[PDB]
């Protein structure tokens, strides 16, 4: 029997990064053809 | 019978790198004289 | 005691009851610790999960080899008439009252489950030890009370704005149906309430300005009855989760088929289902069953357990197609 | 400040129920269109038949093979 | 002759009736009023209210607090008023204030009722008693204005969601009898009614010992054998509830006449084909009212349910993505668009739009079981189970429901334990060679 | 035809036989890809041509005739840099990035005009 | 006072029920309301053949098919009528006007255009050409008004400002009393130095046509809410203040107990930063009338600053108790969880809020800074940038682009940025 409360539980679990991990991927802003997502793996690697 | 769209032409590459390379040229003499 | 009945997946002023317990014991300033038999009456029915086939088998594991009190209803008056037993419980008891009078507010409400997390629940044990400069008791994850409180945290960070509002309608209204009740009257001063709450209630920072108008919004919403009443929804008067449900019910049914226990209320509360809490608890049709089948009611018998094995057989995904026959 | 006095734009009491906002995600959906994407190269095809039934059986015998070329010169099979 | 005079006197009442209900921002009746004068047949303003400018003040204060959905900002304002007029006012924003809000509380619950089968509630209960004990007419008096007969509406619409019934009705009867044409009245005593003995019982009661305030109706009209909510009382309950049929047909040529372009009257006379099993006929007087009336979300349920028993996908098509552009919100619109995606095979897409369209009005129950059916499709006959019980849970009088169930069993070898199901079914319609 | 000799670099024959289309479409053709195309080509000749006054008002009565466009946005900011109004030019492109994505050639001009707005020390 | 007090009533109470009779929600609301703070006239141009029209639209309209009305009107000769029919065609197409990328903050979902607003221009456009009296001279009445002003706000929705002001000062010269049109002249202006401009033409070229206004208000000084035009332009923006105090005595005489004065009031000590006076002054004003609803976000912003979180939690509790689905319930609601540090989940009731009007006061910022705190640093900048473009007059909306790009390694367009802030409050010691 599929426990409701776990269910929603994991529900709100997924959303909740989901607003953080939002400006990730397609959303760029002008000025700046280079989206955020490889802001940081260029930042991962300039002290690594 | 039906139309398509008539041509249109809009700003180039050649001219405005034309117009970027002259405002260069007034951004960078006005500064000798000052 | 009595009032409309609905399930909720979130905190039910019945559990803030033992969150309440909880904070004084591990709190340690008062010296009040509160017997363990207390918290395995209350606890123990919120663990979740106990199963229960309507025919076929009987008591094959339901049975409990030591006797345990009848689970207690979510009300004021049967939470209280717990500690009150006890000669000293007095000091318990009031120690809830108190708590209870000092929760003025859903803000008060957040700072006692604020302070739980930061302070009380720990992951581990490895961390008891070097936490040796802790003036309360520390609790690990693992533990009795820790798995719970752990869900009751859970429950509070699962919902948005409108299931706090809830919380705190209905927990007034809660403590409102104890105030009038003659108990209440037996306790109407006992000073030692104002002690404790007044423990808690300091360093509300302002008491001149704000303290006037604090006022204000507690009493416009509540029921001054001075002119027409702000109108809202129809709430419920009590509620309960699933799991608390399920408890209560195979004691019920245990019970009657072959410490007092309530059945007129639990049978009244049961009967005031919205009919979806239904569908989510299955096992509210098989209690008319085994009621029906007393009376010898042939009919009655028929659609209830029809009733019963269509819920039950969607919920699970095993096939018991093959039990609804037997 | 001023915010609920003007009018010049959809609102919150304009639609009826204002607690249909909880959802204001349908007004962004693609509904599906009528015929080929039933078939999710095959849906052309697919319509290309369902169109292709509303012949003749001596019309569609000319146009089994037929082909025409782009300068206008006509191959029939 | 006498059919041109009366057709003179239903345009000004009609022009009367939806003044003051909508003056008293009320739209259940309303909208009905002035739609059924539009589809009237072809042949200054009329304004009065006994209100003092002082409290006429209030009125305006009142009346644009209520449309921009602050309920109960206009209650406090307008809670020392004494005027009838606006002390209907009051309560009604307390009574829509709480509906409002409880549609809020809920709306993951789907299902709406009590198994078996308040307090704040019975607050405004008693304010109407108390006023209504206070005033010097308390109804049964010629000089009956409509501000006490509209006010009688909002106590028997009050009491009967208390589940008070038998009382309502005398409420409506008496809000009837002092001020008729008012549609959203008549509804309200139309959901009271269960059974068809019941309705031959009102039905004398509406003949025998039952009149108008002749004083506030104009004249030639409170006849009843002239009136119209008595003719349109005839057409509506005797065939939703499918009840025996008397004194139905020579009223029903007779609202023809009278009413020739209206929308709601064709559609319902379009029902009446589709009730019939008459798919044919239906189809053609459904096409008129889409030629006429393109802009209608509220029979258009059926002509759906028509098209996909006729098959045309391709019309199907048409229909689902004209719809959806009209708003995605009404109960309808949302089951328009899940036929034609159930028509092609895309059950787990369609399957949820039936619950989105149950979600909007959980009064259409008929979604529940179009719910089912998906579910077979889908090979899951676990989830399928349920989905029926549910329709037959909120009313056991529904012969699809169990059908569809009973069939759920059978598709598995569950011959007998689906016995009862078809069983129970065989009273619902006993006339038929299918079952 | 005024397109054509417009590409043969003429600019002359051009300009008249556009204006002779329009002239004889003034009552008709209010929208629909046809007044806007002829009235842009028309300003996009002036501005070749150097005249940017009646540039600047064409291009104008093109823009409120229709907003969304980034070509609009973008010459009408390439017309403003031709002159100093960099105050009034940079919004312009600003919009017409947010219309199109990439417009890599307004990139470029809106990225001198910010090396234009550093160089400025305007009160 | 004296009878000017008693003019004002007979005329207000117009302004109160032809304006909530031809479907214009947020005019009557702030008109009658006005009556209560103060301390049946009926009449229109209408046929029996067409009166029973204005019933089947007005009652279609109310019922929330916006749609159906449209069709039900294609052909109606009438002065104003077909202004209801085009203001139903108007709202149609704009639930549906959501643009792609603001629509994903809208939402989060992560998943013809316009042309039919140029086809109401130009509807309208003809119609007044071709229709009997133009604005000119003493012809034109109430109706009139009405095409012009929704003329005016669908001028705005394609950025032309410049003859928006035109259609608009045109429509109010026609009929006054009307406080929804004013609020659209307001978003106009989007600078300084042009309000004393249309301060000068108020005072010199504009005229009113007395024959639709009753005695002592076609004169613009004796008008009672040019005062309150003149109000609310010097909050939205300071400036150089003419007759601002002088102006805001009289009417505080006049409308008594009025709580939107009040809270116009109170709210510009917010303005100046002086939170101890701004908490009184909103203190009372709950007293008064605990229902109303509007402006209480404001009260929620200063108590965010003081951080008595005690406090604001009650108003949070008070406020959703009595409605849960205004914008400003849920802009509290999101005010509350910052104050808690949960960054996170304010989003999520900002976003709410944010699809009740989507044109609402500085919300649109509020939600960017809590991006801020979750180092988005690109879902808060292009939601900063929403602000702009709704309302250029907002001082965080600029502010917060230029702080963004700050911590951006580009600090170029910055500069631009904090500019234009600049020039909007110079007074501001950190910009």
């Amino acid at each position: 029997k599929l426990d409701e409360f776990l269910m929603l539980s994991e529900q709100y679990k997924s959303r909740l990064p989901k607003i953080r991990k939002l400006g990730w991927n397609r959303f760029k802003p002008i000025g700046i053809n280079k989206t955020m997502y490889e802001l940081e793996m260029l930042r991962s690697r300039a002290r690594a | 019978m039906i139309r398509r769209a008539p041509t249109t032409l809009q700003l180039s590459h050649d001219d405005v790198t034309s117009l970027i390379d002259d405002l260069n040229e007034q951004k960078l003499k006005q500064q000798l004289n000052i | 005691k009595y009032g409309p009945l609905g399930i909720t997946n979130f905190i039910t002023p019945y559990d803030l009851c033992i969150l309440i317990l909880i904070h004084a014991h591990c709190s340690q300033d008062n010296g009040i610790s509160v017997p363990t038999a207390v918290f395995l009456r209350l606890i123990s029915p919120t663990r979740p999960s106990l199963e229960w086939n309507p025919l076929l088998k009987d008591n094959s594991n339901l049975r409990s080899s030591s006797i345990v009190p009848p689970p207690v209803l979510p009300i004021l008056d049967n939470i209280i008439r717990i500690l009150l037993d006890d000669k000293d419980g007095n000091k318990i008891a009031l120690t809830l009252m108190g708590y209870l009078e000092a929760i003025n507010g859903l803000d008060s409400i957040n700072r006692l489950m604020m302070d739980l997390e930061k302070n009380c629940l720990v992951n581990n044990y490895r961390s008891m030890k070097m936490r040796t400069t802790s003036t309360r008791r520390q609790m690990t994850r693992a533990s009795f009370l820790g798995t719970f409180l752990s869900t009751c945290i859970r429950k509070y960070q699962i919902g948005d704005f409108e299931m706090r509002e809830t919380i705190w309608i209905n927990l007034q209204n809660f403590k409102t149906v104890f105030k009038h009740t003659p108990l209440w009257l037996r306790f109407k001063d006992n000073v030692h309430i104002q002690k404790v709450k007044n423990c808690l209630l300091a360093n509300d920072e302002i008491s001149v300005e704000d303290q006037q108008m604090v006022e204000f919004f507690q009493h416009f919403n509540n029921g001054n009855d001075a002119d027409s009443k702000t109108m809202n929804e129809e709430n419920y008067g009590t509620l309960i989760s699933i799991q608390h449900l399920q408890s209560i019910v195979n004691r019920q049914i245990v019970n009657w088929l072959d410490y007092e226990e309530q059945s007129g209320l639990v049978f009244d509360l049961l009967d005031t289902l919205s009919l979806n809490d239904a569908t989510k608890f299955p096992l509210i049709f098989i209690l008319k069953y085994l009621e029906a089948i007393k009376e010898n009611s042939y009919q009655t018998a028929l659609d209830s357990l029809h009733n019963y094995f269509d819920y039950k057989s969607t919920g699970n995904s095993q096939n018991y197609f093959h039990i609804s026959l037997l | 400040s001023s915010s609920s006095y003007r009018d010049s734009y959809f609102q919150y009491r304009h639609l009826p129920a204002p607690h249909h906002i909880l959802y204001a995600e349908w007004n962004q959906d693609i509904l599906a269109l009528p015929d080929e994407v039933a078939n999710i190269m095959t849906s052309e095809q697919n319509s290309n038949r369902y169109w292709n039934s509303f012949h003749d059986e001596d019309d569609w015998n000319l146009f089994n093979g037929m082909e025409l070329e782009s300068n206008g010169v006509v191959t029939f099979a | 002759d006498s059919q041109d005079k009366i057709i003179h006197d239903i345009r000004i009442q009609l022009r009367k009736a939806a003044t003051e209900l909508s003056r008293w921002k009320l739209y259940g009746s309303s909208k009905w009023a002035a739609e059924a004068l539009a589809g009237l047949a072809e042949a200054i303003p009329q304004n009065g209210f006994g209100l003092s400018e002082t409290e006429y003040d209030l009125y305006l204060l009142g009346s644009t607090l209520f449309d921009a959905k602050e309920f109960d900002r206009c209650v406090f304002f307008l809670k020392d008023v004494t005027n009838p007029y606006l002390k209907f006012l009051k309560l009604y924003s307390k009574f829509l204030s709480w509906d409002k809000k409880s549609q809020e509380s809920m709306e993951n619950i789907l299902t709406t009722g009590k198994f078996t089968d308040q307090s704040n509630i019975s607050s405004i209960l008693k304010e109407i008693n108390t006023f209504l004990e206070s005033y010097e007419i308390k109804i049964d008096d010629d000089e009956a204005d409509l501000g006490l007969a509209l006010l009688y509406y909002l106590r028997g619409v009050i009491l009967k969601q208390e589940k008070n019934i038998s009382k309502a009705m005398s409420s409506f009867l008496k809000s009837l009898s002092c001020y008729s044409f008012n549609w959203s009245c008549w509804l309200e005593l139309m959901d009271c009614l269960q059974k068809v003995d019941d309705a031959l019982l009102l039905n004398n009661y509406l003949y025998q010992n039952f009149q108008f305030k002749f004083s506030e109706n104009l004249g030639s009209q409170r006849t009843i054998e002239f009136n119209i909510m008595i003719k349109f009382f005839k057409l509506k309950v005797f065939e939703e509830l499918n009840g025996q049929l008397e004194d139905y047909f020579e009223d029903l040529e007779f609202l023809l006449q009278v009413f020739p372009n209206f929308t709601f009257l064709k559609a319902y006379n379009a029902t009446i084909s589709y009730n019939n099993l008459d798919y044919v006929t239906a189809e053609s007087r459904f096409d008129d009212i889409v030629k006429q009336d393109p802009y209608r979300l509220n029979d258009l349920e059926t002509y759906s349910n028509i098209l996909y028993v006729m098959q045309k996908n391709s019309k199907l098509a048409y229909l689902a993505q004209f719809v959806s552009q009209i708003d995605r919100f009404r109960p309808e619109t949302c089951c328009i668009i899940a036929n034609y995606y159930s028509a092609r095979q895309e059950h787990e897409k369609s399957i949820m739009y039936f619950r989105r369209a149950l979600t909007l009005d959980k009064k259409t129950t008929n979604a529940w079981t179009l719910m089912g059916h998906e579910f077979v499709e889908l090979s899951n006959s676990h989830a399928a189970i349920e989905c029926y019980r549910r329709a037959v849970d909120i009313c056991p009088r529904d012969f699809k429901a169990w059908f569809g169930l009973g069939q759920a069993y059978a598709l598995l070898d569950m011959h007998l334990y689906s016995l009862y199901y078809f069983q129970k079914a065989c009273t619902l319609k006993p006339w038929d060679r299918r079952i | 035809m005024g397109v054509m000799y417009f590409k043969k670099n003429e600019f002359v024959k051009a300009k008249k036989y556009l204006k002779k289309a329009l002239e004889v479409v003034k009552d008709l053709d209010p929208s629909s890809r046809t007044t806007i195309s002829i009235q842009l080509n028309l300003g996009h000749t002036y501005r070749k041509l150097n005249e940017n006054e009646i540039a600047i008002k064409c291009f104008r009565c093109v823009l409120e005739k229709n907003d969304k466009n980034s070509e609009i946005h973008c010459s009408l900011g390439y017309l403003y840099l031709k002159t100093k109004k960099l105050q009034k030019a940079i919004d312009h492109l600003h919009k017409s990035l947010y219309l199109k994505p990439n417009n890599s050639s307004a990139t470029a001009l809106l990225k001198n005009a910010l090396e234009l707005n550093v160089t400025l020390s305007l009160d | 006072q004296d009878k000017i007090i008693h003019d004002i009533r007979i005329q207000l109470r117009k302004a109160a029920t032809e304006l909530s009779r031809w479907k214009l929600y947020g005019s009557s609301k702030w008109a009658a309301e006005a009556l209560a703070g103060l301390a049946p006239q009926n009449g229109f141009g209408l046929s029996e053949t067409e009166y029973d029209l204005y019933l089947l639209g007005s009652t279609l309209f109310d019922a929330k098919e916006f749609d159906r009305c449209v069709f039900f009107l294609k052909d109606v000769t009438n002065p104003y009528l077909k202004f209801l029919k085009l203001y139903s065609k108007f709202l149609s197409w704009d639930k549906k006007s959501q643009e792609s990328m603001e629509n994903i903050l809208t939402t989060g979902k992560f998943t013809e255009s316009q042309s039919n607003i140029s086809s109401i221009l130009k509807e309208i456009n003809t119609f007044l050409e071709s229709y009997e009296i133009k604005i000119d001279d003493d012809e034109a009445d109430l109706g009139l008004a009405l095409l012009y002003y929704l003329r005016g706000v669908i001028l705005k929705q394609e950025k032309n400002i410049s003859k928006a002001m035109s259609s608009f000062l045109k429509s109010l010269s026609c009929y006054s009393f009307n406080w929804s049109c004013w609020l659209e002249l307001m978003d106009c202006l989007q600078k300084v130095d042009d309000a004393l401009l249309l301060n000068n033409y108020l005072y010199q070229n504009f005229q009113f046509k007395f024959s639709e206004n009753l005695g002592s208000q076609r004169t613009i000084e004796f008008n009672i809410m040019i005062k309150f035009f003149k109000l609310k332009v010097f909050e939205e923006l300071n400036g150089q203040l003419e007759d601002y105090f002088e102006d805001l005595e009289f009417l505080l005489q006049v409308f008594p107990n009025f709580t939107f004065l009040k809270a116009y009031n109170a709210t510009i000590s917010y303005n100046n930063l002086d939170y101890v006076t701004a908490e009184s002054r909103f203190d009372d004003i709950v007293k008064q009338d605990p229902y109303r609803l509007n402006d209480l976000e404001t009260y929620s912003n200063i108590l965010y600053v003081m951080q008595k979180n005690s406090k604001l939690a009650y108003l949070a509790q008070f406020v959703s108790q009595i409605d849960r689905f205004r914008p400003e319930t849920c802009c509290i609601i999101a005010n509350y969880y910052s104050a808690r540090q949960e960054h996170e989940k304010s989003i999520m009731y900002f976003r709410r809020a944010l699809t009740l009007d989507k044109k609402t006061t500085n919300a649109w910022t509020l939600m960017g800074h809590e991006f801020v705190e979750l180092s988005n640093s690109h879902a808060a900048i292009e939601c900063y940038r929403r602000a702009v473009d709704i309302c250029p007059r907002d001082f965080k909306a600029w502010f917060g682009l230029g702080q963004a790009y700050a911590l951006l390694d580009m600090h170029l367009y910055s500069l631009y940025y904090f500019q234009k802030a600049c020039t909007l409050k110079p007074w501001d010691r950190r910009i």
